[PDB]
RNA sequence: CCGGGCACUCUAACGGGACUGCCCGCGAAAGCGGGAGGAAGGAGGGGACGACGUCUGGUCAGCAUGGCCCUUACGGCCUGGGCGACACACGUGCUACAAUGCCCACUACAAAGCGAUGCCACCCGGCAACGGGGAGCUAAUCGCAAAAAGGUGGGCCCAGUUCGGAUUGGGGUCUGCAACCCGACCCCAUGAAGCCGGAAUCGCUAGUAAUCGCGGAUCAGCCAUGCCGCGGUGAAUACG
């Protein structure tokens, strides 16, 4: 049942295939069914009208979601870059932005190996 | 009536130091708790062997603890006698309540 | 009345209390199965009596401290062995050659410096 | 993941040092080695010199910013 | 696994505690 | 151990923090034990003459 | 081993059949210590296969590991610039190895989510004289006498 | 729990125990094979201990030391930065890729250690980290402390998935004069690579390997998944 923006969980436990929104995750799936009173452990396929238009109204208005949230998250990343700011800085060198080591390891920010040319005399290990 | 504990790091000094201390109030208090052996706390130090690198040598050393309890019941008169100023081990400490 | 034993395993003490009755176990105040609740090993603990066609003529009373259930499990099968003897010495004469008076010596051995664990060694590339 | 508690951290060294430069309008700057220091409202306008470790940078600070620290805005090392 | 802060296990491992493995 | 730096003897710190221990013996600050107020190093040494009451070989 | 020969662990009887090659086929389905979880997993497979079968478990058991064990195998060996894959006979002692190694291993090679069933099928599947642990056991054994030539390599 | 009692378990000092002594077989002997009694059997298991010497090995940055060299500086003090850079390459590890598994409950079973301006019971507040209050211990007596793997029940149903937790956006909590460079921790959101790894290569012979958790030193805090120890469950294989 198409909840949040364009967003269809089914033949699934409810809790779960509701994970499959952007701004949902095992913790709020959980409450939702909760503050609105409806089994987790149905599959949405099993769900009851009653029941798939009170989640609507309740995860709908009640939280920043999917197109909302990228577009927030983008906004805040785009201003710690405007104003000089060194996190800034890392994301636009694209590089990690929470004081990890980039002299090995990084690979999640910097992507695929770049290698190049070195020097293979004396153990270089 | 009195507790008392033996604490030290050598076990001869103690137990020639409880012994010191029963017996002799053997014969004019009560016939005591004899000396109880409390349980050891061992302290560990580990040293790599030699001033530099070789993190791989290392050497043991520890400094155990022991411990003793006595407890002598009937805090009598001709106790604190045969005993209260008659000290002998040197590496020995000694605490007192009761 | 009653009859005595120990049995200490991988340091794991058991009291072993025999008495003459059904075949009702208590350890730590519960049933032998309330203890060893599924754990295909127990039935091992009890086997000393099956030796020597007992259990059907005793009843066992058994405390237990240290160690883990299945090192509990083998002090349990000697203090049970011990106490059998003490109730009759002829029940060596063929409980001993199955073992079971006999303590397991093989305890967790030490972990020593440049090692990983007691021998697992350090990894170490081209040498 | 930011946190400090409750006493938003400031060396009043420039503190005290700019809620008076505020008194007799502005000024053109006020050149620091405290870049521990958290920037505050009553710092935007001004130009604040942060010595990076070699040299005092001018950090012309604005609204969009008066949350961050000093540091932030002096880079530390140089790359390619 | 042992990575998974929001988990027992994660927290067990980094030896912490929290809404996912509260002091009993 | 430059002289210069033993000063960390000087209660004087500023800021507890800034306190650090260094050996007693040797002047070392990389490796100071607090029970000894002595490096590794120091501590080895005095072990093996004896000086250390109580400390002996840990042996198991 | 360049002293003595090493003399066979001897194992503990079944703890239900009384059966030490039991244990054995435990142990090597058994990880990390699990003896526990390795003794269940053999037991409901054993009463997987008291059911879809009317033949008793242990003797299903039995088959099976006889029917996977290899009478012939090739161990290479160098022979003036060359290797060579020797046929040599299987030790009665290795056999029992490689075969309840095999079934194990065959055995998670299968389909079936559940272990206890992976074991149950390759079990009773191998004393009918399929499955992937006979298969093994007979490329092994193509895979000597196929070399036959060599054999003069007595080794 | 109380009275009560040291039997038992322990705690820790001192002793007893094994000698190839006994029997058989083989030797010329030393010993070898085997059998009994024994907790243990032929160095019972582990440790400390590493000869004359070799590598002009390592360390003048622990310390000591001959000689050189600087002695408003090659000494000394601060504030800030760096030791934490990154196209890239290797070592050692950690966490994984899942169903012999992952999650949530409920319930068991250790050993070593550490703790008076330090462990911190219990209570209240908070989803929580943690705050506020507060009993107890100079600690076989109080606290750290939950044991986890297990066992029981329930969920997931083979999917990059309830696998995995990288990265990133928020909001907080602690330590500290101060966490931008450059702290750990909590909560929400995000949910990467990864489907078992080419050539090549490492460990281990049994309470070992493999697995599971626990403590300690350093230390305000911590970048420990590192070291040094502790105990639970517990294999395979050795023709040669
Ligand atoms: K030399
Ligand atoms: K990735
Ligand atoms: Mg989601
Ligand atoms: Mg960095
Ligand atoms: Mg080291
Ligand atoms: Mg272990
Ligand atoms: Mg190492
Ligand atoms: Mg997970
Ligand atoms: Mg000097
Ligand atoms: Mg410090
Ligand atoms: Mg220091
Ligand atoms: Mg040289
Ligand atoms: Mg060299
Ligand atoms: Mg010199
Ligand atoms: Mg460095
Ligand atoms: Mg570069
Ligand atoms: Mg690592
Ligand atoms: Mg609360
Ligand atoms: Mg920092
Ligand atoms: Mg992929
Ligand atoms: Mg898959
Ligand atoms: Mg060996
Ligand atoms: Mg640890
Ligand atoms: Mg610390
Ligand atoms: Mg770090
Ligand atoms: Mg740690
Ligand atoms: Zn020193």
């Amino acid at each position: 049942a198409r909840i949040a923006g364009v967003e269809i969980p089914r033949n699934k436990r409810v809790d779960v295939a509701l994970t499959y929104i952007y701004g949902i995750g095992k913790a709020r799936a959980k409450e939702a069914l909760e503050k609105t009173g409806i089994n987790p452990a149905t599959r949405v396929k099993d769900l009851t009208e009653a029941e798939v238009v009170r989640l609507r109204e309740y995860v709908e208005n009640t939280w920043k979601l999917e197109g909302e949230l990228r577009a927030e998250v983008a906004a805040n990343i785009k201003r710690l870059m405007d104003i000089g700011c060194y996190r800034g800085l890392r994301h636009r060198r694209g590089l990690p932005v929470r004081g990890q080591r980039t002299r090995t390891n990084a690979r999640t920010r910097k992507g695929p190996r770049k290698t190049v040319a070195g020097k293979k005399k004396a153990p270089r290990k | 009536k009195i507790r008392i504990k033996l604490r030290g790091f050598d076990h001869k000094t103690l137990d020639a130091s409880a012994q010191k201390i029963v017996e002799a109030a053997r014969r004019s208090g009560a016939q005591v708790s004899g000396p109880i052996p409390l349980p050891t706390r061992v302290r560990r130090f580990t040293v790599i062997r030699g001033p530099f690198k070789h993190k791989d040598s290392r050497e043991h050393f520890e400094l155990r603890t022991h411990n003793r309890l006595v407890d002598i019941i009937n805090p009598n008169r001709k106790t604190i006698e045969q005993l209260m100023t008659l000290d002998l081990p040197t590496g020995v400490e000694i605490e007192i309540k009761t | 009345e009653q009859y005595y034993g120990t049995g200490r395993r991988k340091e794991a003490v058991a009291r072993v209390f025999l008495r003459p009755g059904n075949g009702k176990v208590t350890v730590n105040g519960q049933d032998f199965n309330e203890y060893f609740q599924g754990l295909v090993r127990a039935v091992a603990a009890l086997e000393p009596l099956r030796a020597v066609d007992a259990l059907g003529r005793f009843d066992a009373y058994i405390t237990v401290r240290g160690g883990g259930k299945s090192g509990q499990i083998d002090a349990i099968k000697l203090g049970i062995a011990r106490a059998l003897v003490q109730y009759n010495p002829d029940y060596r004469a063929k409980l001993k050659p199955l073992g079971f008076l006999t303590r397991d010596a093989r305890v967790v051995e030490r972990k020593k410096y440049g090692k990983h664990k007691a021998r697992r060694a350090p990894q170490y590339s081209k040498r | 993941p930011r946190s400090l508690k409750k006493g938003v951290f400031v060396d009043d060294h420039l503190l005290e040092k700019v809620l008076e430069l505020n008194a007799k309008g502005e000024k053109r700057l006020i050149k620091t080695w405290s870049r521990r220091s958290t920037i505050v409202p009553e710092m935007v306008g001004h130009t604040i010199a942060v010595y990076n470790g070699k040299q005092h940078v001018p950090v012309y600070i604005t609204e969009n910013m008066v949350g961050h620290k000093l540091g932030e805005f002096a880079p530390t090392r140089t790359y390619r | 696994g042992k990575g998974d802060r929001r988990t027992r296990r994660g927290k067990i491992w980094r030896g912490t505690y929290g809404k996912y493995r509260p002091r009993k | 151990a430059r002289k210069a730096l033993i000063e960390k003897a000087k209660r004087t710190p500023k800021f507890k923090v800034r306190a650090y221990t260094r050996c007693v013996r040797c002047g070392r600050a990389r490796s100071v034990y607090r029970f000894f107020g002595l490096c590794r190093i120091c501590l080895r040494e005095l072990a093996h003459k004896g000086q250390l009451p109580g400390v002996r070989k840990a042996s198991w | 081993a360049r002293r003595r020969r090493a003399e066979v662990r001897q194992l503990q009887p079944d703890l239900v059949y009384g059966d030490v090659l039991v244990t054995a086929f435990i142990n090597k389905i058994m990880r990390d210590g699990k003896k526990n979880l390795a003794a269940r997993i053999f037991y409901d497979a054993c009463k997987i296969i008291q059911e879809k079968t009317g033949q008793e478990p242990l003797k299903v058991f039995k088959q099976a590991v006889e029917n996977v064990k290899p009478r012939m195998e090739v161990r290479s060996r160098r022979v003036g610039g060359a290797n060579y894959q020797v046929p040599m006979e299987v030790s009665p002692r290795r056999q029992q190895s490689l075969a309840l190694r095999w079934l194990v291993q065959a055995a998670n090679q299968r389909p079936e989510r559940r272990a206890a069933v992976r074991i149950a099928h390759e079990l009773m599947d191998a004393a009918e004289g399929k499955g992937g642990a006979v298969k093994k056991k007979e490329d092994v054994e193509r895979m000597a006498e196929a070399n036959r030539a060599y054999a003069h390599y007595r080794w």
